[PDB]
Formats: structure tokens, C-alpha cells, sequence
């Protein structure tokens, strides 16, 4: 990954989280579970949705396009027509395939990026009240309850 | 007490390609390439196509006896020819500017077939029963339904002159022929005048035709030849036919109505009571995707044809179930 | 003591679209789409265009009396026709290869109109006074300023043979016509001979013309027809006219000079005393931007036409005044 | 933003800074004010100027392109010409719009990255001599007069 | 004890361009633009090209005496004309549909030149020794090798009619000409009949030719003209020639075999005993690169032509030796 | 660079590193030396290889394409053939140049990212057993021999 998070310092995904693309695990004395960050997951959905819609919108509809006949003494005209049709077809096939290949790369990085900024955003909050273990986890020092875990999710906490 | 930051994963097997890595498994994605059609010919927004079947444009417009079932059709959304559209002209010869005529019919949404020159009252001093085995019907010699083979009457072929004023309020496609006997003897038995000519004129059309008599190889066992011509007569204008022989006169003509989006396709698929906004020679497409790899020939509003086998845009992220 | 790292912000309301988000306000940006035009037709790098106005190429080259104001023009940067360029040929007929002739004039930067066959001295044995109400001027029957209607003189039309050697050092455009009477009576009254013909030849041009007599619908009051032809006589080559009737002889021809960048456009804009490097049918463009959405028809050095409504490239950053 | 700085851990922009795109605020005994980091602002100006000039330079001048006439019996040639003109117009309109969309995203993220790298560059310079009070600001643990502030701006801060 | 993390650097001087910075020195790069080629025209996958040298397609097919060295060649991979290919037709005239014939030959992989109408036995009642100073060989008046100039014999030119049935199992290209004397006198002593005609017909070809007599500017010292025509006789079909004068009859014809990937190019380079899969008018290319800026004209399997001067993709990183 | 490492906080490259693109500089009591990180260098190679291969594969082979002749009365057809040939050529030249320009920028960012992520990988390991010099180096507190320097290269160490 371009940003180091996905398939990076955070080895894998969680089949357990089904509310969004990015979220938290958390396991307090009250219990465990999973929670998705609407803020992130949503913004991600808005961008990608806009991307796919742009890609689709740029390829406005194809209107009637049919072959044409040429008599035996119009071989040059028939070949010119053939060059035109093959030429345009070559370019559009190329354009479609490149755009998708390229934007797919960008999309994955975008996600890697979002997971990254979500991680650092929490790390800047907690600060000293916990330590960075592994796989992007934070082991609390003061031990905070579920109601507290939520302060971290909504972006408050307060306790440098 | 701990809290971790992580990302979604699932059982999805969707794969996509990227510039750095091929076949990357992801959680969500969308296909942008339409590869499905219904394998049928359909009505285009409620209107059925004109199926020429065993005939082709030429057979249809001239009135080849083998295409009588088409005579009543007045409107269509697109024209369909098949790999077996063999019946065109039946009497050997050349169809002048045939490809351009096909191009013209390509923007015609409908026409009215009418008698421009009624067989019974148009030619008082000429025979009109000319028939040929090359254009047989029901095992008997016949002729084009839209033309009339004029010949000598009682040993005489008076110089004819007939005209038609277009008062249809639309362009009138007029077709006719010129017969070319294989020898001077036939020229005489059929038209009497040894040196005949045909003249056809309008305000913007002007051509003269001279019989070219010579022995030729037999096609549909005819040594003779018949050349076919056509012109578009503008609303209000007049067309004048003058001849002293060899004229294969117009009997039925067509008042054309123009439209958009039509075209001529070739297909071996069958017509069904189905409706679509997008028709291909292989079948109809019902899709919102920007591309399709079904067929390059398209009638209506369709996705752009591309040669790609796959076009999938990743939406979710790299899928790592971590089992 | 503190120190903060930050970024610029301002009062800009410029917006740009991105892949992920639309209408994003930014501090700085540049427009790449030219949408401004001058209105007006201008000189192109100092040279004025040719304005056929009520006339079209045919009327101009043949010398249609309605186009006399154009007779003296010798050079231009591009040609302009208007939606009102109706006066082309005045005597009904067909202008053979007219489109190719238009294409030819499209690379002509200038020419010299000269008498290839002086009216008096070229045709000693024929009348040249022929005129027609179809090409009237000042309410009087007249004729093309560049052609001459040759007819019988004193009951006789001798076979004529006149030639011209191109010593202009440039290609010479020669035009002429063939007259087709409506009946043999007129054919004889005008040319005496019933089986007339016209022959025109050069080292690389060879054609024969035969009168085709027949009644035809009237156009501009004429039942007769006049076909127009042309050819490019190479430097040093000779053109020979031979005929015993029906010839509408060349009187003036054009020695052509070739250039680059010219073309024919259709516009209803007006000519002003402005100068430009880029002209469209709607007005002149003065820009360095890469694209324009003004018009696809272009003369000179212009930005590329695109259908886009907006093309703006962000240079600064997301504007967050933080006010 | 891809790098998390602009509209990120540095919420908004400074209408107060007007010398460049990136800079510093700074509060001192001798007073306050703004200052743009010429070094990173210029690099950014060179890069974006080049990007914009490339987009422009790639589109060569459009030379004379006009219509053509076809007689009544040349309907197929006329449609072929029409297919050509519209075909090319479709591709270029597509190219221009996509290039601009794609690059506008890249430009924005480029700036985000620059601010991000500027912030991290100062941090690696200060270290223990100051604390990250969030939002891209640093509180010194000693007195940093104007002469000292400038050592931070030109990256010569003596630890 | 210290452990540092760093990157590779080297003495490479490779430079590449990016959107943000030009001429960036990098450690590793790869060229994608082929700019190297042989001079030298080579065999294409073992087969040699057809070098027309001082001859063009016309001279070759008609059998211009100046191109006899070409007569034996039966197959080729591509056709090569040179800036000096001026020997086409030697007797002045027009070669009807010449460009279409070039296009036809462009997909011909091989043919067999054969006697369609043997000189001795085909024309018992006509002289077949006509020759002209315009088609001289060895300082002596000669004539095309694939055609025969037929003329009056013993003061008479009987009406002729000859046929040929295509039993080759392949299309047969047939060529012939029509002579147009400069005056009535030449018409008389060459063919007697004053008003002659030529007819050529097949199952799908049908044309008639009338001699057009007229004095014309001299070309190759000839005031007369000769028009050349051709047609493709389908397998099993029959071509019939009928004439009472002015026919430049076919003697040799060609049974054609079709192939793919061939074409006609113009080159100033020389043939060498080299083999290539890609040929351009400047030299052959041996490359796997996607692009080339050598030439737009290519025969075989080549890189896409582009106007670019440089196309290098960086693979390594920014090179900073830090010396 | 977008990621700050190359030509950034790690000011220069090592002409001494000849095993890969990314690596470690060794400096123990037993001696010094360089060593490439095969893990990162290989992945980078696989990525760039696939990229260049994609660009090449997308430009399918050019088959026979030659000129055509037109008689003197076919000037419009000749100009049409000319508009078609120049139009396609303009597009492919534009496509090839843009694609290369854009992907080169991306390839460089790519390397920058790889160097950055590798650095952040080692920093997380040595986090509590050495200090960050700043030039991309780390001074071990306890000073570890070659056998330990290796535990750093192969991603183990685990000695918080």
C-alpha cells in the first residue's frame, strides 16, 4: 500500500465489521464487538460513488452506428471506412482499459490513505494514555469503559 | 482495555486489475462492461423493424415477385437483411447508384406506395404485358410489381411521353429500367424502332439512355440486360418520361417520410414480440453500463462498443479475510 | 513562544471539479477553455476574406451578373458564403464536379482573371450576342460575364476550332458550358446543325459533349438546360475547343496561385477592420488557451474545439478561509 | 485529503498569510505575524507551473478545419465525413475533461502533501525543545526570539 | 552502533520527464520509442518484395516495354515504387479507375500471367502488328507486351467477336484499350469503318466504347489518345469482346491469388538479402517496443508510429549519488 | 517527493547499495557495510515490471498501413483520408506522451512511498531501543552486533 496501513502495519481486514469500510474493534471489561466510523466510511462512499459516476457519465450513450455497402469499384472508400471504424474502436478500447486500470490503483490507495488517517487521528488523541502495540492497536493504561470507548470514536476523549 | 483500528473484509471473490498488480481480490466492485443480450430482434420503442428476409433492398423496391409479402409494409424502426437475402433484381443488369439508394432508405421512417402511372390508363398505345421467366412467380413467367415492361403494339411503338406532378408534399422515389436486347432482331420484335432512346427529366435530374445491343453471357438464362435507375422527385416538381423503346416504366412509386436513428443491419436472429431501446444484430441490450462487448453494429441508444473482455472498477478495498 | 505551520486561504470563489468531488472552491486556478469571441469577421494576418454575400462559388466563377461586385477581387485569406448565397448558376443545369471545384478554390490564395478568348477576334464567323432572361441584369436579358453564348451567323454555324496556350506560368482554371435545347426546332434555329457536338481537350483532359434534346419542366422560365464544366490547364499546356454548335465558350479564365490555410466558411457575421490569427463563423478568437467551445469550423491557428462547458485547472489549494 | 494535513489535522487556512501557499504563524515577545516558506512554496510553483504548461503544450495548435460539400449522390461520403468529425470531437472532449478532472485531484493532494512534509520537517527539528499542541502548532520550552524563529523557517534551528 | 535506512544510487545519466519536473535523472529507465532501422528493403518473412524500379503499376500490368524485367515475377510480399517510377503508359491517354486497380493489386499475393488471346490464332482476319514510337524498345517502335493493337487487314476490318471462359478457378484481371485517332484520316486507314465501336461484357460487366476523333496537344509526340480499361472476370464466367475497330485487345491476363498484409509503398532504399517482420519505406525494423517514430508507412507487424522524439519510462528512482 | 523520504529526510542515495533499490547501512563493532531489503525491492520490481508490461501490452501491434492514391478529381476524398490519418496520429502521440509523463511521476512517488514505509517499519521496531538521528538512521541504546542487525533486517528483533 502507498500509505502503509492496509496489508501493511495492519495485516488484515475484519470479516466481523459489517457497518462500513473502516472502524474500531475495542474490548472493554463490559464486552467486545465492532464499530464502524460513519464519518470516514461515508466520505469514502461519497468520493468513490462520484468517481464511478464520472467514469460512466463521460461515456455518453452510443447512438445508431451501422455498416455500409460499397460497390466493387469503391474498394478505397470501403477501406477508408474500415480504417475509421477500427481506429476509433482501437482508441476507445484503449481508453476504457487504461482508465479502469489506473483508477483502480488510485481507489485502493485512497482506502489505504483513509485507514491511515483514521489511525493517526486517534493516536493524536490518546497520546500518552495508552501504548501502540501492534496491528494498529491501542492498549489503554487507565482502562476505559464502553461509554469512554465511544468518546474516542466520536473524536473527543480529552486527556493528553 | 484496548481499542484497535481496522478495515472491512468479506467473502467476495470479485477481482480487478491495477497498473501495479493483476487480479486483485476486493470486497466491492462494479462491472462497467455489458456482455448480455436477449438473442432476439425486437421492436425499437414500440415500432417493429422491416424484415426483408429472403429479399434485399433492390428486390423490395423494384417489386421482385418473391417479395410480395413486403408490399403492404409502410413503416418500420430499422431494416433487417439476412445472410440469405438473395432475391434482388431478377432480370440481370446493373442497379445504378444502388449503395446510395440504400443509404437514402436508411433515414426513411415510412413511405406510401402509390400508382404513379396506372397500368390501364397510362399507356393506351403500347402493350404492357411484358413478362419473363427470370422473374417467375408460382412457376409462371411474371414481372416486377412496381414496374411495367412496355412493348410494341400491333407492330408499332409510338413515341411516348408521360409526366407526373408530385403533389404528395414529400419526396417521391421513382424507379425505372432500360432494357438491352442481346441482338437487333429482338430489339425489332419488341420495340420496332431500331435506334431508340429513353429520356427522363425533372427540375434537377436529366439523363438520356441508349440501348446497347450485344451478345452477352447468360445470367438467369438471359442474354439480355436490364439496368435500373432512380431519382428523388422534390415536392411540387414534375418528372417526364419520353421514349420510343426500351423503357421499363414506373408503375408504383414511393412518397418518403424521413426520420432519425434508423439503419440497415444484417442478422440471422429472429423477430419476437419484445421491446428495446438498443438493438444489435445478435440481440437486444437492456443496460445502463457505459460499455458493451457484444457488437459494433447498434440501433438506438446503446453502450459504447469496446473489444474488452473485462472492465470492472473496484469500489471497496483489498479483501483480506485473514483466515 | 509558539510557531504554527499552516496554509494560504483567500476570498476566491473559483470552483473546479475533481474525480472524488465536484464544485470544490480553490484559492487559485486557470481557465483552459476559451469561450470568448469577437463577433465580426476579420482580416487574417492582414489579409481580408472574400465575401460572396448573395452569391456562391458557382455564381462567382461563372460570372453571374448578380455577382459583378466580385469581379475585381484578386486575393483573399479565406472565403465566406452566407445563408443568403443563392445566386449561383442562372440558366438551369448541372455543374459537373462542382464540389471538387469548391475544394480546389479552397487552396487558392489569389488568381488573375484574364481574357482567354477575346469576345471580338476569337469568333469571326459566329454571333456572340446571345442573352437570356434567366440571367437578367437591370431588368434586361444578359449573360455570364466569363462565358459567351455562340450561335449561328447569317444562317450558318461553321465548325469552330480555337485553342489557347497557357503561358501564365500557373494553372489556369477554364470553364465553359454545353447548351441543351428543349426541341429540335430551337437546336436548328440556334446552331443550324442537328447533329452537333463539342470537343474539349488538353494534354490530360479529353471529353466530348452531345446535345440531348427534350422537353423539360421549366426552371427560371427555361425548358432548356445548360451544363457547366471545368478543368485545370497546366503551365505550358494547350486547351482546344472544337464544335459545330451548343458551345457556351470560355471568355475569361483564371490563372491560379496556391496557398495554405485558406478555406470556405458559412457565416452571417459582418466584416470589420480587425485583424486576427483565428477566425470562426461566429467571430474572431484572440487567445492562447488550449481549447475553445465556440465553433468547430476554424481558419488559422486556433485552440482545439471541444463540447465542454467548463475546463478549469486548479493551481492553488482548497480554500478554507476558516473565518 | 490523501495526506491528512490540509482540511485535516490543520483544520483551516490563513487568510492572513499572503506570500505563498505554505508558511508559519509564530507568537513571540517581539510580536506576532505570518511568513511563507519560500523554499516549499517555490518548489510547488515550479511543479504546478510545469503541469499546467504540459497540459497546454500537448494540445498542438488547431489549424484550418472547415466543412465540405457533397452532392445528392454522395450521401455515404457525407456520413463518413460526419462520422469522422464527430468521432474525433468525442475523443478530444473526453480527453480534455478527464485530464483536467484527474489532475485537479492530483494537484490538491500535492498541496496536502507539501503542508504535511513541512509540518514533519519542523517537528524533526524541534524535538524535545517544544511540544505538539495540535493543529500544527509547537510550544517551545525555551525563549525563541525572532532571530531564533527564522532559524526554524530556514531549517537551521540549532537544537 | 547505528542502522540507517536508505536508497540505491548510481552513475546512470538516464533522464525522463514527469508532469511536475522535466529532465529528471534516474537510476533505471526503459525506452519505449524505437528509432532505429536497417536503409535496406528486406524480405517479409522470407518473401521478397516486387521492385517496380523505373516503372509504376500501370507500366507493369500493361506491359510497358521498359518493364520487361518484371514479366516473370509471380509472387511477392509487398510492392515497391520509387520516386523514379515514371514508366507507366507509353501511349498517351487515361487509365480508367487506375487507383481502384492499385488498391486491388494491394491484396494480391501472387498471380500467373497467361495468354488469354494468343496472338496467332485469335485474330485470323485482322493485322496484329501495330506498334508506336511512343512505346519503343531498343530504338524501335514497339508496343505493350500484354496488349495487341488490331488493325485493318487487306483493306478491311471485319466485325470481330472473341470470348474467353475463366477456367482458372480464380479471378482473372483483364486489361484492354480503346484507341482514339487524332483525325478521320487515321481512323480510316487503321480501321476503315468510320463509325466504329467496341463492346466488352461479362456476367457483371457491361460497357460500350465509341471512338472520339479530335486533334489533341501532342504527348510523347502523339496527338491521338488511348484509354485503358480493366475488369475482374469471376471464376467460370465468360468475357466477350466485340468490335469493328479501335480495340487494343488483351493478349495476356492475370489469374489472381489473394493474401493479407501486403501493400504498395514508395521507397528510395535498396533491396538486400535481409529478413524482417516489419518494413518501412526507410528501412526495416527489428523491435519489441510499443512505439516508433521512424515512419507512418509500415508493412508487417510494427510498433505504432508516433511523432514523439522521446518516450522513456522510469523504472528506478531519482538518482542522487550525493558526491 | 509526495512521501518525504527520498530527497527528503533521507537526503541522498547510496552508490554503495548495489543489491536493490532499498536497503540498510550497517555499522557495528564487527564492521560496516550495506544490504538491500529483498522483500521491499522485489515487491517494487514486481510492481514496476507489471506497469511497464501493461503500457506495452495496451499498444497492440500495428499492422500494414500505407498510403492511397487519388485522381485529380478526388481532392475531397484525398483530404478526408488526410484528416483521418492526421487525426489518429495526433491522438496516439498525445496518448503516448501523456501516459508516460503521468506514470513516471507516479513511479517516482511509488519509490518514495516504499522508502518511507520501510523506514516507518524499522522505526516501530527500534522505537524503544534507540533514538532517531533524523537522517533515516537509528542509534541503538544497547548497541547490537551483526547477528542482531540482521534481526532488524528480517523484521524480527522484538526487543522492546
Amino acid at each position: 500500500g502507498l500509505f502503509g496501513a492496509i496489508a501493511g502495519f495492519i495485516e488484515g481486514g475484519w470479516t466481523g465489521m459489517i457497518d462500513g469500510w473502516y472502524g474500531y474493534h475495542h474490548q472493554n471489561e463490559q464486552g467486545s464487538g465492532y464499530a464502524a466510523d460513519q464519518k470516514s466510511t461515508q466520505n469514502a462512499i461519497n468520493g468513490i460513488t462520484n468517481k464511478v459516476n464520472s467514469v460512466i457519465e463521460k461515456m455518453n450513450i452510443q447512438f445508431t452506428a451501422v455498416g455500409k455497402e460499397f460497390n466493387k469499384l469503391e474498394k478505397r472508400m470501403e477501406n477508408l471506412n474500415n480504417k475509421v471504424d477500427d481506429g476509433f474502436l482501437d482508441i476507445w478500447t484503449y481508453n476504457a482499459e487504461l482508465l479502469v486500470l489506473l483508477e483502480n490503483e488510485r481507489t485502493l490507495d485512497f482506502h489505504d490513505s483513509n485507514v491511515k488517517n483514521l489511525y493517526e487521528k486517534v493516536k493524536s488523541q490518546l497520546k500518552n494514555n495508552a501504548k501502540e502495540i501492534g496491528n494498529g492497536c491501542f492498549e489503554f493504561y487507565h482502562k476505559c469503559d464502553n461509554e469512554c470507548m465511544e468518546s474516542v470514536r466520536n473524536g473527543t476523549y480529552d486527556y493528553p | 482495555d484496548t481499542i484497535c483500528i481496522g478495515y472491512h473484509a468479506n467473502n467476495s471473490t470479485d477481482t480487478v486489475d491495477t497498473v501495479l498488480e493483476k487480479n486483485v481480490t476486493v470486497t466491492h466492485s462494479v462491472n462497467l462492461l455489458e456482455d448480455s443480450h436477449n438473442g432476439k430482434l425486437c421492436r425499437l420503442k414500440g415500432i417493429a423493424p422491416l424484415q426483408l428476409g429472403k429479399c434485399n433492398i433492390a428486390g423490395w423496391l423494384l417489386g421482385n415477385p418473391e417479395c410480395d409479402p413486403l408490399l403492404p409494409v409502410r413503416s418500420w424502426s430499422y431494416i433487417v437483411e439476412t445472410p440469405n437475402s438473395e432475391n434482388g433484381i431478377c432480370y440481370p443488369g446493373d442497379f445504378i447508384d444502388y449503395e446510395e439508394l440504400r443509404e437514402q432508405l436508411s433515414s426513411v421512417s415510412s413511405f406510401e406506395r402509390f400508382e404513379i402511372f396506372p397500368k390501364e390508363s397510362s399507356w393506351p398505345n403500347h402493350n404492357t404485358n411484358g413478362v419473363t421467366a427470370a422473374c417467375s412467380h408460382e412457376g409462371k413467367s411474371s414481372f416486377y410489381r412496381n414496374l411495367l415492361w412496355l412493348t410494341e403494339k400491333e407492330g408499332s411503338y409510338p413515341k411516348l411521353k408521360n409526366s407526373y406532378v408530385n403533389k404528395k408534399g414529400k419526396e417521391v422515389l421513382v424507379l425505372w429500367g432500360i432494357h438491352h436486347p442481346p441482338n437487333s432482331k429482338e430489339q425489332q420484335n419488341l420495340y420496332q424502332n431500331e435506334n431508340a432512346y429513353v429520356s427522363v427529366v425533372t427540375s434537377n435530374y436529366n439523363r438520356r439512355f441508349t440501348p446497347e445491343i450485344a451478345e452477352r453471357p447468360k445470367v438467369r438464362d438471359q442474354a439480355g440486360r436490364m439496368n435500373y435507375y432512380w431519382t428523388l422527385l422534390k415536392p411540387g416538381d414534375t418528372i417526364i418520361f419520353e421514349a420510343n423503346g426500351n423503357l421499363i416504366a414506373p408503375m408504383y412509386a414511393f412518397a418518403l417520410r424521413r426520420g432519425f436513428g434508423s439503419g440497415i443491419i444484417t442478422s440471422n436472429a429472429s423477430m419476437h414480440e419484445c421491446n428495446t431501446k438498443c438493438q444489435t444484430p445478435l440481440g437486444a441490450i437492456n443496460s445502463s453500463l457505459p460499455y458493451q462487448n457484444i457488437h459494433p453494429v447498434t440501433i438506438g441508444e446503446c453502450p459504447k462498443y469496446v473489444r474488452s473482455a473485462k472492465l470492472r472498477m473496484v469500489t471497496g478495498l483489498r479483501n483480506i479475510p485473514a483466515r
